[PDB]
């Protein structure tokens, strides 16, 4: 269900960090807690933002017309 | 150039009217959607 | 030999097509996995 | 925020916090009459009956339906139907008076009895506002 | 120099940790607010949709397009559509982007902040360029599409501020602390045994003189020195988020005088 452009609570964009984050994960094999930090996501508001998103859309796409 | 309907599976434009049933050319799958409007719709962006 | 009416089937039961189908199989049937 | 009511961050409501989609679907058929008499999915006008509806019919195409992009509201007519009886007594379906939104997906088909079966679906986004529950 | 004063510690393209001192909590705060809510900016505020075979809904997509930060340097030289004289809008008060995507690939095709193509004349001025800080140079993933999914829009950015809506805030977040060694006694730490042991000390304690038990309570005390850290989203240069803030707040107090004059006439 797509990555939230900008964090609800404070405002920092987060629209881009998705792919990055999903990468420092399966490739660079880091642990979430850090990956986020690498991505500049300090305070937990913006932090819970990425760490919790469920990118449903990927399933949504697996449909058809 | 201009369309009226579409098929659920074989997403293929149709266009009909009364009498010619409500099926499709090839696969029966007698559903069919109704393709967007020509007069584009506008949205607030908030 | 003779037909005696219709018996409503339960989804995901043996007699139901979905019983066998797989992910991709389903997504194609438009059924949420 | 007293007595079980809360204060919500408006800013957050804007950045998309707690918004949701809402769909709704009106349905309809073309009734048959044993010794051949049927209804019609069309956009009527007077023509004897006057049995119309207060709301606008204009958002209606000629198949007696609305194009998936059209925005509806008050009691606009979503479906056009008529019944002949002894010339045009109405049978059209208008959008639920309270609601409003945007047509999302109109579907045309036939039922077992070769009946013209149609299903419309209007879509809306609902935003957390003062009276809402959480 | 003269009055209130800064001591910018750290600093960058997205932050300005500084030390505004010799002011009034009151005034520090006001500045703090204005930065968050009343600095003009350019944001997408209208979206016509010609086509959308996306898995997302029209307004779903629009919501985000408005969230996408846009270049607002010369924003102060673009008028508010409300003020402009054009029946509706024009290049004198609005930027018009375009967006189009097609599932060309045989594998999930993305759509990015970058894909917006300005189409109105910018009468030469920094405005409406989708702000990108993303490594690959894409910025904000608007949405994705499968096989033959399409999407044809048209956006119209207009001026605007945070009050009217959040997408106009260039703020993002704003750190603010003062009197790290509870001296003014503007608090009362909760505790189980020792307040001091139980409550973390802030990095700001260093930049300031410790307590010294013996000493009596200083009632004449007052709040000076505020350790603030003004982030930014990019729509505007961190430094500017501060100046333009100081500047707006300034205009605000201004009008009060001005109006307080047009009144004198009678
Ligand atoms: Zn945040
Ligand atoms: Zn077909
Ligand atoms: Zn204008």
């Amino acid at each position: 269900m797509i990555v939230p452009v900008r964090c609800f609570s404070c405002g920092k964009v987060v629209g881009d960090k998705w792919e990055s984050y999903l990468n420092l994960l399966q490739e660079d094999e880091l642990d979430e807690g850090t990956a986020l930090s690498r991505l500049g996501l300090k305070r937990y508001c913006c932090r819970r933002m990425i760490l919790t998103h469920v990118d449903l859309i990927e399933k949504f796409l697996r449909y058809n017309p | 150039a201009t369309l009226k309907y579409i098929c659920a599976e074989c997403s293929s434009k149709l266009s009909l009217s009364r009498t010619d049933a409500v099926r499709c050319k090839d696969c029966g799958h007698r559903i069919l959607l109704k393709a967007r409007t020509k007069r584009l719709v506008q949205f607030e962006a908030r | 030999k003779v037909f005696i009416g219709r018996l409503p089937i339960m989804l995901r039961s043996k007699n139901c097509y979905l019983s066998e189908a797989t992910e991709s199989d389903l997504y194609k049937l438009k059924e949420c996995p | 925020n007293q007595e079980d009511s809360m204060i919500m961050n408006q800013s957050s409501i804007d950045r998309g916090l707690f918004r949701s989609l809402f769909f709704r679907s009106y349905m309809d058929q073309e009734k048959k009459y044993g010794m051949s008499i049927t209804e019609t999915f069309e956009k009527p006008q007077r023509t004897n009956t006057l049995r119309m509806k207060h709301g606008t019919y204009d958002k209606l195409d000629d198949d007696g339906l609305i194009a998936p992009g059209v925005r509806v509201s008050g009691e606009d007519v979503i479906i056009g139907k008529t019944t002949p009886i002894s010339s045009k007594r109405d049978a059209s379906t208008p959008l639920r008076s309270t609601e409003n939104g945007i047509v999302d997906q109109v579907l045309v088909t036939t039922n077992q009895d070769g009946l013209k079966f149609v299903k419309v679906r209007v879509r809306t986004t609902k935003i957390p506002q003062i009276g809402d529950k959480f | 120099e003269e009055g209130p004063q800064v001591k910018i510690r750290e600093a960058s393209k997205d932050n300005v940790d500084f030390i505004l001192s010799n002011v009034d909590l009151a005034m520090a705060n006001s500045l703090r607010r204005v930065m968050i809510a009343e600095i003009p900016t350019l944001a997408i505020d209208s979206v016509e949709v010609e086509t959308n075979t996306t898995v997302l809904a029209d307004e779903f997509i629009a919501h985000r397009l408005g969230l996408i930060p846009l270049q607002s340097m010369d924003i102060e030289q673009l008028e508010y559509s409300r003020d402009c004289f054009c029946e509706d809008h024009c290049d004198k008060c609005s930027v018009v982007l375009t967006l189009q995507a097609f599932g060309e690939s045989e594998s999930t095709t993305n759509v990015y902040s970058k894909d917006l193509v300005i189409v109105s004349n910018l009468m030469g001025r920094n405005i409406g360029h989708p702000i990108i800080q993303d490594k690959e140079g894409n910025g904000v993933l608007i949405c994705k599409l499968r096989k033959g999914q399409e999407l044809k829009l048209t956006c119209v950015a207009k001026k605007g501020i945070a009050k009217e809506h959040a997408k106009w805030g260039p703020a993002a977040a704003i750190e603010f602390e003062y009197d790290p060694w509870n001296k003014l006694k503007h608090t009362d730490y909760w505790y189980e045994q020792d307040s001091a042991k139980e409550w973390p000390q802030s990095k700001n304690c260093e930049y300031e003189d410790p307590p010294n038990e013996g000493d009596p309570f200083d009632y004449k005390a007052q709040a000076d020195t505020f350790y603030m850290n003004v982030e930014s989203v990019g729509s505007i240069p961190v430094d500017q988020v501060v100046v333009r803030g100081i500047d707006t707040l300034q205009k605000k107090v201004a009008s009060i005088l001005l109006a307080l004059t047009q009144m004198d006439q009678d």
